[PDB]
């Protein structure tokens, strides 16, 4: 995996991102909008809970994710 | 060198102006482009000669359209042309001569009060305008009318303490103004063609001419419109 | 300050799901802004009624459900 | 009123201000009210009589 | 080719957003408000919807330079030769415009620019019928005159929810040359003129009803609008509704951080006056007569805008035009004033019952429909239709009543033998017929095979059963407001 | 103001779906929303973190326990971003 | 007229009892003094788990966030 | 906002606040219980409104429990910034 | 309509017997009458009654309870 | 008053910190927010007896962030002061 080293989460916008969420998911797209209360708008997200063996998959496409409910951010791929 | 005090200096030039980099496009004397007060004082130095109506209703019954549709009918506006005409039921019994029906109505709507139209413009019609001028010496007052019956922080464009300019009094009369003065740009055009005299005559005839200056009124009008008419 | 626009809801039976997967029935009496929900007390979650007037607190409420049409 | 405006103008205008921030600033008397809006028309015109 | 004319083409002026979505949008009710702005004769509402039309689309071909830079009003919304040579609007060239609201929504909204003169009130009768809202356009100078309250009074009786445009700013300040207190009494005569016309609903700058445009200039504000724009940067997040409902309605600054009620010392004018008007006056003032680059500072630093390079040399009307835009960025504000205004959709009800009758089962999903106007809007024979319920197809089938047989057909009822295709559907905007297959719930649209079917002012249906017929109601003819007494 | 809170309200009309920290999916035409996410829906099938469908005719939430929003394909397109 | 906060101003400088929601335990110790946000200072405060004094911790600063109520 | 921290210092130094302050202050190791369970044995360097508190001479103490075999678990850190809500009693040891 | 502070002004006033249910809290209830009201939802309670739940009467007293983890109250 | 400027003076130190669950975290302190959000360039994570999952880049809501282990070479007393 590769990414620039960013200053902040708003520079490295419409990238690929793997994000983390306090129910055990992980919501996998590129990002379109971010908040000052961290909500996100992912642009092709895609659902996969980690069940208790292997990784559980599904597709969302543009989804709201509430920020509350994030535990973090992670760079996944680059645009286009 | 107080009133006058910019134009003054250029304003008898062969080229108003030969440089002047910033206020035309250069030697070729293509373009222009003045600052306000100058173009103020080409304004009031104009006053014999400037259009001098606002009122753009003013020329109601009296546009080009309007002098067309005379043509057209043979309903020449006592104040303006008259030509060759165009070409070479409805009974007393029936009718109802309530309204004499008058010629100026026979051009306003063409369609409707002249029967049997034929090559027929339509003119305009118009909202009433209430462009208050100032006579001198003063700004924004209520003169020619009555009036109605009944965190740390500062508004926007603050520290702008006289809303009025010294030149904004002038400005407005200026922006209330027509095609020549109107703007502070354009291109140039050759004295030729200039119509210091169009102005005149194809608005009104002031008040009690001589019939033979009425009569050349009309023959001027008869040309202008011609002109417009068959478009070269 | 952006009202909760309950007066749709107002005067109305509603399933009100709160912490614990705890139910209450219950005719709508007021709000505030924090959600609020002060309601005349039905049957919680086979049923049985606590109280005759009731008042939930906003973050106790997961969700609140249209009984009535 | 227009010898007013005439030689002491200055005055006239302030009149006509006091006047107007009378006239719609206040809980005026109705006859009171008419005499001023008969003023202000009058004003119009300046006293053709 | 033609004279009387429109677009005739593939290439539409494309717009800003595409008109997929504007389409998507319209799939549901809740979300297409028919606005249908009337007024005076020379309200400026035709120049109004002009301005929202230019500000939607990127490049028209009809906006000419001359128009562009502010000369000339570019009328986007007079199509006709004639409308265009006699200088009035005179029938319904309303535009389909996916309108943004200030808050943060995407709506589209069926503007419908009716005429003004008193003659052509007729068409205008049509839009109230059709919209739910109706911008009132109104002159400062002329104020509210007879007409106006006509208007008022016959929207209050047709059901109709009112959002005012105080129109026209720029003769007041540069016309009449008022000054600014002297502009804010004129404005507080005529909402008050407005309350007194309307016994119901108060219309004021608060609660975003009032709206002050010149359209000549470009420009329409809502205080919401203006106060969002340029006074969010100085006060906090939460007393902003506070300083909004302060702005008008006679509270005076007092040269302090919370101003009194009453008179104050110091300063003399209102909030409204102070924080507004007082802006406005400054911008004109030195958008004619402040040398250009201590007003390109101004704007840099107070307004936060950067004049082009192009625009320091206009001439003193466009430039001062572009700065207004630049200004007041969008008309967006006026839209969020319509939207909170038609917040109401319980007037659907009785709307629709005062057209038709008091009646129900009507959402069964049998789709029907107000044929509203038979309009010539690309030249040839459209009907411009509002549907209620259901959603129209493209090559479907109809029942068509016109209204002459309406009453009767009530009386009847308490066996569809007319009938009709839809050859076409598409939308209005302005100059041009934007062809769609769908034609939902809760909009206008224009239809090419309806016309033949009917005189003026039909109803349509097209019932799934004999019980759901039974069910149906059929809409009363458009009692046009004026009486055609000139026989010719 | 909150950028996706702006596309929330955007979305109004559309069928939307919708789990919360419960785990309880949702799904139907949005109603209405505000700042704190106070969303309405109606037709909306309810999903229980089992599994268990009951569908009902609307439903209010409270913005603390939305977890995330399902939004269209259509808001891709236009107008919020440029 | 017996509101929380003014009782809390007289249960100044007198013995309290602090319960709390998550892995949580019973106290007891004379309250020092509060805030606004209700945080908590006792001295000999006896670390009551399930009312059983399983130490004498004394003098503590309790967080406001994880009280769930105050007795006598 | 020069207001409001000089009503907090005011604040601090007469409400319950001024315990832990004093403890800053004084320069004593302070034992606190955490909301994941570990009893903190720290010296308190820094102090503010929401009780996020930097800590020198660090020595955590909890219990990694799983498998039936009691492993109580401690570690020591140079410097730790602790997080306000993770505390549940702050205590200052004689 | 009746906001949750005018209510509660009902329950100042009345002190009829009031029902508490508990924040993140299904194992206990409470069960006394309501005596104060704070800006926030905290209520000091007099003859207040630790009430465990239907799956008896435990001792309790008076009680200033922080009222930031409060569910029911019925007067 | 704010430890929020001292968490602001801390830039570029490899630290390692604590979550919610309590998951390590060693990365370089790219930035910190005003709410406690840690911006943080070339990262590694492991879980509460468990085995590694280095990553490039992670920015964590300051809310999960539990407790940040600091480095060694740290004069606490030098950036307090203004
Ligand atoms: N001074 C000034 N004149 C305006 C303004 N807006 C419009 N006008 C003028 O008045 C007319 C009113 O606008 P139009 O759109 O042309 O008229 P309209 O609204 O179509 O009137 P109807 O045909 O009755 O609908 C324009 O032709 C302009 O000349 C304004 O803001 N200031």
């Amino acid at each position: 995996i590769q990414v620039a080293h960013s200053s902040r989460l708003a520079n490295l916008i419409d990238y690929k991102l793997r994000v983390l969420t306090q129910d055990g998911r992980v919501y996998i797209g590129q990002l379109m909008a971010f908040d000052k209360h961290m909500n996100l708008v992912l642009n092709e997200c895609i659902e996969e809970r980690v069940p208790k063996i292997k990784v559980e998959k599904r597709v969302l496409g543009l989804t709201i994710l509430r920020g509350e409910q994030i535990l973090s951010t992670v760079v996944e791929d680059k645009p286009l | 060198s107080q009133d006058d005090e910019y134009v003054k200096d250029w304003l008898y030039d062969s080229r108003p102006l030969e440089e002047d980099s910033k206020k035309v496009n250069g030697t070729s004397y293509k373009k222009w482009s003045f600052d306000l007060p100058e173009m103020s004082n080409l304004y009031r130095l104009s006053t014999p000669l400037r259009d001098e109506v606002t009122d753009k209703n003013y020329y109601y019954l009296f546009d080009k359209k309007s002098f067309f549709n005379g043509k057209a009918l043979n309903n020449a506006i006592p104040g303006g042309p008259k030509f060759e005409p165009l070409y070479p039921f409805n009974s007393i019994d029936r009718v109802i001569f309530r309204v004499p029906i008058r010629s100026e109505y026979k051009v306003a709507f063409p369609h409707l009060y002249n029967s049997r139209p034929r090559s027929v413009r339509i003119p305009w019609y118009n909202n009433p305008v209430s462009c208050i001028i100032q006579n001198d010496e003063e700004y924004d007052t209520p003169a020619l009318f009555f009036d109605p019956s009944l965190e740390d922080f500062a508004p926007l464009l603050a520290e702008e303490e006289e809303l009025i300019l010294p030149n904004t009094k002038d400005a407005m009369s200026l922006y209330h103004s027509p095609f020549p003065f109107n703007r502070t740009k354009g291109k140039m055009v050759r004295a030729q063609d200039v119509a210091l005299a169009k102005k005149w005559f194809l608005q009104h005839p002031d008040e009690e001419y001589p019939v033979k200056v009425k009569v050349s009124y009309q023959k001027l009008l008869k040309n202008y419109v011609l002109n417009e008419l068959h478009p070269t | 300050v952006s009202t909760p626009e309950l007066k749709k809801y107002m005067d109305k039976k509603i399933l009100l799901n709160i912490n614990g997967s705890r139910k209450v029935a219950g005719i709508l009496r007021g709000y505030d802004i924090f959600l609020n929900v002060v309601l005349d007390d039905a049957m919680e979650i086979n049923n049985h009624q606590l109280g005759l007037q009731t008042v939930i607190r906003g973050n106790s409420i997961i969700s609140l459900e249209a009984l009535d049409a | 009123g227009w010898k007013l405006a005439l030689v002491s103008k200055k005055t006239h205008d302030m009149i006509w201000e006091k006047l107007r921030y009378i006239l719609q600033t206040q809980e005026l008397s109705s006859t009171l009210r008419e005499s001023l809006e008969t003023l202000f028309e009058i004003r119009q015109k300046d006293y053709k009589s | 080719e033609h004279t009387i004319f429109t677009q005739l083409k593939k290439n539409i002026p494309k717009t800003r957003y595409n008109r997929d979505y504007m389409l998507s949008m319209a799939n549901i009710p809740e979300r297409i408000i028919n606005v249908g702005v009337i007024g005076p004769l020379h309200s400026g509402k035709t120049s109004l919807m002009d301005l929202l039309v230019i500000d939607s689309h990127k490049r028209i071909p009809d906006m000419s330079k001359n128009v562009e830079l502010g000369w000339k009003p570019l009328r986007y919304l007079d199509n006709l030769k004639q409308e265009i040579d006699r200088g009035l609007s005179i029938k319904l060239n309303g535009s389909t415009l996916l309108c943004t609201d200030l808050e943060s929504k995407s709506r589209m909204i069926n503007f419908l620019d009716a005429p003004g003169h008193v003659n052509f009130m007729d068409e205008t009768a049509v839009a109230l019928a059709a919209s739910d809202l109706v911008l009132i356009v109104i002159d400062v100078v002329e104020g509210v005159t007879f007409v106006v309250e006509q208007l008022i009074k016959q929207s209050i009786k047709n059901n109709v929810a009112m959002c005012f445009v105080i129109n026209k700013l720029d003769r007041l300040i540069l016309d009449l040359k008022l000054p600014p207190m002297d502009a804010y009494l004129k404005l507080n005569h005529i909402i008050a003129n407005i309350n007194s016309f309307t016994k119901g609903n108060v219309f004021s700058p608060i609660d975003n009803n009032i709206i002050f445009a010149s359209t000549k200039l470009g420009f329409t504000f809502t205080i919401k609008e203006f106060v969002s724009y340029y006074y969010a940067h100085s006060i906090p997040s939460s007393k902003i509704d506070d300083f909004t409902t302060r702005l008008w309605g006679s509270v005076y600054y007092h040269k302090g951080n919370f101003r009194t009620k009453p008179f104050e010392n110091v300063e003399k004018y209102p909030t409204f006056v102070e924080f507004i008007l007082i802006p406005l006056y400054k911008i004109f003032s030195y958008a004619l007569s402040m040398e250009k680059d201590k007003l390109k500072n101004l704007l840099r630093s107070n307004f936060r805008v950067n004049l082009s390079q192009e625009a320091l040399q206009y001439d003193p009307q466009p430039f001062l035009k572009h700065v207004l835009q630049l200004i007041f960025r969008q008309q967006t504000g006026l839209v969020d004033a319509i939207t909170r205004c038609y917040q109401p959709f319980e007037l659907f009800d009785n709307k629709t019952a005062h057209l038709s009758i008091p009646g129900k089962s009507t959402p069964e999903g049998t789709l029907w429909a107000h044929v509203l106007k038979t309009v010539d809007y690309g030249g040839a024979e459209w009907s411009l239709v509002r549907i209620y319920s259901g959603l129209l197809k493209r090559g479907d089938t109809v029942r068509i009543l016109d209204t002459s047989q309406s009453e009767s057909r009530q009386k009847r009822q308490l066996d569809e033998t007319p009938s009709c295709e839809v050859e076409e559907i598409g939308l209005l905007g302005g100059r041009y017929v934007y062809p769609v297959h769908e034609a939902h719930k809760g909009q206008i649209v224009l239809i090419k095979g309806i016309s033949s079917a009917y005189i003026k002012s039909a109803t349509l249906y097209s019932v799934k059963s004999k019980e759901d017929m039974k069910q149906l109601k059929f809409f009363k003819p458009l009692d046009y407001i004026t009486e055609a007494v000139f026989k010719i | 103001n909150g950028i996706p809170v702006k596309l929330l309200n955007e979305a109004q009309g559309h069928i939307v779906s919708l789990e919360l920290t419960t785990g309880a999916t949702y799904r139907g035409k949005l109603v209405e929303s505000e700042d704190s996410m106070n969303v309405q829906l109606r037709d909306v099938i309810a999903t229980e973190p089992q599994g268990a469908v009951t569908h009902m005719d609307q439903i209010f939430v409270r913005g603390s326990q939305i977890k995330f929003i399902v939004v269209p394909d259509l808001l891709k397109n236009a107008p919020l971003f440029k | 007229p017996v509101n929380p906060k003014p009782f809390l101003k007289g249960l100044v400088n007198h013995r309290v009892g602090v319960k709390l929601k998550f892995n949580s335990t019973e106290y007891r110790g004379t309250l020092v003094s509060t805030d606004n946000y209700f945080n908590l200072q006792l001295n000999e405060a006896e670390e009551f788990v399930a009312g059983v004094s399983h130490g004498t911790l004394g003098e503590i600063f309790i967080r406001c966030n994880n009280v769930l109520y105050i007795r006598e | 906002r020069a207001e409001l921290e000089e009503l907090e210092e005011f604040e601090f130094k007469h409400g319950p606040m001024s315990l832990i302050n004093d403890a800053m202050v004084t320069r004593t190791p302070v034992i606190i219980s955490l909301r994941n369970n570990h009893k903190i044995i720290a010296r308190v360097k820094a102090f503010d409104r929401h009780c996020n508190m930097v800590l020198e001479n660090v020595k955590e103490l909890w219990t990694e429990k799983k498998g039936k075999n009691v492993i109580n678990r401690e570690r020591f850190i140079s410097k730790l910034f602790l997080r306000g809500d993770s505390v549940i009693v702050v205590l200052k040891t004689p | 309509m009746v906001p949750p502070i005018n209510c509660i002004f009902n329950f100042l006033q009345q002190q009829t017997p009031v029902t508490i249910w508990l924040f993140e809290q299904i194992g206990i209830r409470i069960k006394g009458k309501i005596v104060g009201f704070d800006e926030f939802m905290n209520v000091v309670i007099d003859e207040a009654v630790e009430i465990p739940v239907n799956s008896k009467g435990t001792p309790l007293g008076k009680i200033l309870l922080k009222g930031d983890n409060i569910t029911l109250i019925t007067s | 008053m704010k430890l929020v400027n001292f968490l602001k003076k801390l830039r570029n130190e490899q630290v390692t910190i604590e979550l919610k669950n309590g998951t390590t975290v060693w990365g370089t302190l790219q930035s910190v927010s005003p709410q406690m959000n840690a911006i943080l360039t070339d990262v590694k994570l492991t879980l509460p007896s468990d085995n590694i999952a280095s990553l490039q880049y992670i920015n964590i809501r300051g809310n999960t962030i539990r407790q940040i282990i600091l480095p060694d070479s740290l004069n606490l007393d030098s950036l307090l002061v203004d």
